[PDB]
C-alpha cells in the first residue's frame, strides 16, 4: 500500500534527510504525466468486461482441456470462479496503475495466490497465459486513438506491461 | 442472511473477495462477519439510513 | 450436496445428538424413492442421445435467430452446435445424477450455483435452456411416480434458471 | 412451529390425558390424505417462480403507481426486494401446507411483517392484493389434473385458501 | 450514493477526524468536473427524446425477433413499446443524474442494485439494454472531456449489465 | 420502365415539343431523391443476406404448414428452401433496383407484370411474399425519408401482390 509520493517519502525518511531536488523534478514530471497515466486507466477501465470475456474466450479456445470434463475450469461454478479470478487480477492491475506503484498489486494478490493455485490444483500456466493475453489486449485497447489528442504512451505502455508481467510471473 | 437480511442478498452486494479468503482459510468466520458488517453495501443501506 | 442422508447426518451433527427414529423414517422413505428412481435413471440413460438431439432441435425451432446471426454466443457455426449440445447433455446428465442421488444436490452444486453470472457474462439467454428442459420433460417418456419426480427435478432446474 | 401431530400432542398434554380415539381416527384419515395434501404441495412448489412473476405481473399492471417514480416499488433495488418479499410469503405458505399447520406461517411472517410494512412506508393493501392474486393463481395451478390420477382435493383447496387468506389478512 | 463529497465525508467520519487538505483537493477536483458536467447534462436533457427513440429503433433493428414473437416480455404489442421506451428513458435519465451528481451513485442506487434479478425474473435480455446504451454513447453528440466522462458512465452501465 | 426522366422524355415526345421547365423541375426533384436514395440502396446491399434469411424464417414461422406437407410448391424439402430464399433475394434485389432507378419501373417490369398468373399456375400463395415483404419493411433498419420511400416501394409491391 504505497503511492509514488509515499514511496519517495518512505525512501527519504529511510535516508533520514529531506527530499533531494532531482526527486522533486521527477515528481513534478510525474504530476505532469499522472493525468497522462490516467487516460489509459480511464480507457482501460471502461472496457474491462470485454477484456476478461475476450481473454477467457481466447484462452478456452486455446486450451480446451480446461473446458473438457475433469478439467479445472470445467464445472459451471468453477468456470464462474475462473472468470472472477481473472476479473480480480485485472482490477488490481488497474489499481496499481492508478496509484502508480506495484506495491498494491503485490499486497493484494501476488504473495498468496501462487500458493492458493498450488493448493487448489489450479494450473498456474493457463492463468499465467490468460493474464498475459489479457495484458496484451489491454495495451492494445489502450494504445489506439479515437478522437484523442496525440501523445506519447511509451512509458505508460512500459509501466502497464510491467504490471501485467509482474502479475503473470507471480502467478506462475 | 444474518448480517444483511434476506432482501439485501443481491448479486451487487456480494463480497466475492471475502468469500474466496474464507474458503481458502485466510480469514475466520468472525473476520468474515466483521468484513460483511464493515462492507460498503452494509454501511450505505443500514448505517446511512439510521441514527 | 443436499441429499437426504447427508442432510440427516448434518441435522444430527449440528444438534450434537445421536441418530433417532426420524433419520430412520428418512431412510425407509429414501429407499422407497430409490427403488424406482434407479431404474428410471437407467431408462433416461438409455434414451439420452435422442433426447439431447430433440431438445437441441426444439431449441433451434423456437429460437430460429440463434441459427442465423453471426456471433460466438449463438450456435450459427458448427462449434456453437457442438458446445451447445454439449451443455444440453450436461443438463440431462445432471438430471440423471439427481435421480440417482435422490436430491437436488448434484444440480445445485454442478449447475445452479454459478449459472446466473455465467449467462450474464456470456450473453446466453436462460430461456433457451428453459425450452430445452421443457422439451426433455415433455419427451422423456417415463410413467408414474418416477415420471412425476423427474418432472420435479426438471421444474426445479427451470425455476432455478428463471 | 407445530405439526398436525404435535398440535394433537400438545392439546392432549394440556388436557393431561391420553389421546382420545376420535382424534386418532382423524389423524389416521390425515395420514391417509397427507400424501394427498402433498401432491398439491409439490405441484404448487414446482411452479413457484412463474407464480410470483405472474402475480407481480398482474399487480403492477393493476396498480401502476408502484412502478411510477416516487412509488414504493419504483426503484430497481426496491422492486427486487418486492419480488423477494412475495417469494418469501409463497415459500412460507408452502411450508405451512407441508406441515399441515398455520403456526409455521404465523411464526415466520405474520406478527412482525405488518409492523415492518408500516414502518417502511410499504402499502399493505397492494401486497395484500398481491398475496390474494398469488393464492388464487396457486389454487388454479394446483387444481388442474394434468397427467395426474383422479382424486379429491376439496378440503385441501379449503386449507390452502385458508393459509393464503390468513397471510393476506395478517399483512393488511 | 457514491458521490465524491459524500464519500469524502464518509472517509473523514469513519477515520474519526476532521477534514484535511485531501478533501479540499477532492473538492477543487469535483468543481472542475461539474463546471463542464452541468452544461453537458443540460445538453443531454435537450437531445433526450430523439436519443430515446433512436435507441429504441436501433434495439428493434439489431434484435428483430422481439418485435415479432408473441410474449409479454417482448415489445410485439404496443404496451411493450410504451414500457420499453419508458425504460430507455429511465436509463438516459439515470445517465443525466450521474452527470449532475458527479459519480456513479444514482445509477448504482436506482438501476444497478437489482437489475440482475429483475432481468432474471422477467426474461429480459440485458444485451438489449447494452445495445441501447451503445447507441446512446455513439449518438449523444457531445465533444471533449464531457463526452469522455459521459461515455465513462455509459460504459459503467454496460459493464454492470454484462 | 416508369422512371421519372424516362417518363418526362415520353411526355415531351408524345406532346411533340421540346423540354420545358417542367422537366427541369422533375430533374432537380429526382436529384434530390437520389442524393439519399443511392446511399440507402448501398445500406440495403450491406444488410441484404441477413434480411433474406430473416424474411424466410418469418415466413416459415407464420405459415408452418409449408415446412410440413409434401409438395413441390411447398418448401418442405431443401430445394424448395433454395428456390424459396432465391425468390426472397429476388424481391429484395428488385427493391434495391427501384431504389437506384428512382421509380417503380424495375419491379413493375421484372416482378409485377406476370406474378399473378405465375402464382396461379404454381399454387404459390402471394400472402407468403406479403409476409416476407412486411418483415423486410419492418427490419430494414433505415431511418428518415429514405426509410419512408423504401417502405413506399415495399408497400407498392404488397399492393401489387394482393
Ligand atoms: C411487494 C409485494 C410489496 C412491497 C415489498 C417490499 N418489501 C420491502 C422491504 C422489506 N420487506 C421485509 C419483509 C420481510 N422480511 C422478512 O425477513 C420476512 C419473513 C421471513 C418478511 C415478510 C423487510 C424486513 C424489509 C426491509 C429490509 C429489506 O431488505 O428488504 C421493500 C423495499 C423497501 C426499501 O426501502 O428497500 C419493498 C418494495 N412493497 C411494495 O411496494 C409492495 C406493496
Ligand atoms: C390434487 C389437486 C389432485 C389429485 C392428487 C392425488 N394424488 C393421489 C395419490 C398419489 N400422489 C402421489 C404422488 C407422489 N408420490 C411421490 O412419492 C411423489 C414424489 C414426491 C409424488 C409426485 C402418489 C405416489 C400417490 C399415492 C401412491 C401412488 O400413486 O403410487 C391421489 C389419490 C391417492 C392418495 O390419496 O394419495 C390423488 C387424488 N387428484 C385429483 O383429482 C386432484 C386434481
Ligand atoms: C484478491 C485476490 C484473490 C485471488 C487471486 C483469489 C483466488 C482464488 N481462486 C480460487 C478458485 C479458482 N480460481 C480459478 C481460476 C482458474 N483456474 C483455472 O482453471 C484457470 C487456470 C484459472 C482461470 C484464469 C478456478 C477454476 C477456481 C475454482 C476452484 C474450485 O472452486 O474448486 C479460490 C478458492 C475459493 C473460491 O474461489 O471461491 C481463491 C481463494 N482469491 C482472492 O481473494
Ligand atoms: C476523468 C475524465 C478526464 C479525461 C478522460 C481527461 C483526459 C484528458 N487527456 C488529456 C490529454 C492527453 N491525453 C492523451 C492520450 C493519448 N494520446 C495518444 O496519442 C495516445 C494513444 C493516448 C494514450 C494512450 C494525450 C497524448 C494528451 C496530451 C495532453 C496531456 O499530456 O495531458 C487532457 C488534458 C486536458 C484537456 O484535454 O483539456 C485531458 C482533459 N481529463 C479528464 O478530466
Ligand atoms: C455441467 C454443467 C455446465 C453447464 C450448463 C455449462 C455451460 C457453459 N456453456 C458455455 C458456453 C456456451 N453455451 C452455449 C449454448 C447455447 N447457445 C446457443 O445458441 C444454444 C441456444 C445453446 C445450445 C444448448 C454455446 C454455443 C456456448 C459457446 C459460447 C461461448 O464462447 O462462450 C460456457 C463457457 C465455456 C466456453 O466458453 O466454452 C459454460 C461454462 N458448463 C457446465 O460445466
Ligand atoms: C429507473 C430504472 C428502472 C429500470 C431499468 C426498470 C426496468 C423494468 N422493466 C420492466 C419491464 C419491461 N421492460 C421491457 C423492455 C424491453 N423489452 C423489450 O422487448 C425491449 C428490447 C426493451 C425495451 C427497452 C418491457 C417491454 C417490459 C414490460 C414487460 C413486463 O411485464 O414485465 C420492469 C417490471 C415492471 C413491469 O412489469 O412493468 C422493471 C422493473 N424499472 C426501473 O425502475
Ligand atoms: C426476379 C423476380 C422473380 C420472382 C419473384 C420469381 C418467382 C418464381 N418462383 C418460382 C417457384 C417457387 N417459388 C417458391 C417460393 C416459396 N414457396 C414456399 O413454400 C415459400 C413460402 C416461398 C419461399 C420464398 C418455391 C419453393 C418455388 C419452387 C416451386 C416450383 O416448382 O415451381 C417460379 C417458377 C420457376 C421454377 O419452377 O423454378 C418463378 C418464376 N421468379 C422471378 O424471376
Amino acid at each position: 500500500m504505497f503511492d509514488a509520493f509515499t514511496k519517495v517519502v518512505s525512501q527519504a525518511d529511510t535516508r533520514g534527510e529531506m527530499l533531494s531536488t532531482a526527486q522533486i523534478d521527477a515528481l513534478s514530471q510525474m504530476v505532469a504525466e499522472s493525468n497522462k497515466r490516467l487516460d489509459s486507466v480511464n480507457r482501460i477501465t471502461s472496457n474491462a468486461s470485454t477484456i476478461v470475456s475476450n481473454a477467457a474466450r481466447s484462452l478456452f479456445a486455446e486450451q480446451p482441456q480446461l473446458i473438457a470434463p475433469g478439467g479445472n475450469a470445467y464445472t459451471s461454478r468453477r468456470m464462474a470462479a475462473c472468470l472472477r479470478d481473472m476479473e480480480i487480477i485485472l482490477r488490481y492491475v488497474t489499481y496499481a496503475v492508478f496509484a502508480g506503484d506495484a506495491s498494491v498489486l503485490e499486497d493484494r494478490c501476488l504473495n498468496g495466490l501462487r500458493e492458493t493455485y498450488l493448493a487448489l490444483g489450479t494450473p498456474g500456466s493457463s492463468v499465467a497465459v490468460g493474464v498475459g493475453k489479457m495484458k496484451e489486449a489491454a495495451l492494445a485497447i489502450v494504445n489506439d486513438p479515437a478522437g484523442i489528442t496525440p501523445g506519447d504512451c511509451s512509458a505508460l505502455a512500459s509501466e502497464i506491461a510491467g504490471y501485467f508481467d509482474r502479475a503473470a510471473a507471480a502467478v506462475s | 442472511r444474518q448480517i444483511f437480511s434476506e432482501h439485501q442478498m443481491l448479486k451487487s452486494n456480494r463480497q466475492t473477495f471475502l468469500e474466496s479468503q474464507l474458503k481458502f482459510g485466510q480469514i475466520t468466520v468472525r473476520d468474515f462477519i466483521g468484513g460483511l458488517a464493515t462492507s460498503a453495501p452494509f454501511l450505505e443501506r443500514n448505517y446511512q439510513t439510521n441514527s | 450436496m443436499k441429499t437426504p442422508l447427508t442432510e440427516a447426518v448434518s441435522i444430527a451433527d449440528s444438534q450434537g445428538r445421536f441418530l433417532s427414529s426420524t433419520e430412520i423414517q428418512v431412510a425407509f422413505g429414501r429407499f422407497r424413492q430409490a427403488k424406482a428412481g434407479l431404474e428410471a435413471a437407467k431408462a433416461l440413460t438409455s434414451k439420452a442421445d435422442s433426447l439431447i438431439s430433440g431438445a437441441a432441435q426444439a431449441v433451434y425451432n423456437k429460437f430460429p435467430y440463434t441459427t442465423q446471426m453471426q456471433g460466438p454466443n449463438y450456435a450459427a457455426d458448427q462449434r456453437g452446435k457442438d458446445k451447445c449440445a454439449r451443455d444440453i447433455g450436461y443438463y440431462l446428465r445432471m438430471v440423471t445424477y439427481c435421480l440417482i442421488a435422490g436430491g437436488t444436490g448434484p444440480m445445485d452444486e454442478y449447475l445452479i450455483a454459478g449459472i446466473d453470472e455465467i449467462n450474464r457474462t456470456f450473453e446466453l439467454s436462460p430461456s433457451w435452456y428453459i425450452e430445452a428442459l421443457k422439451y426433455i420433460k415433455a419427451n422423456h417418456g417415463l410413467s408414474g411416480d418416477a415420471a412425476v419426480e423427474a418432472n420435479s427435478y426438471l421444474d426445479y432446474a427451470i425455476n432455478a434458471l428463471s
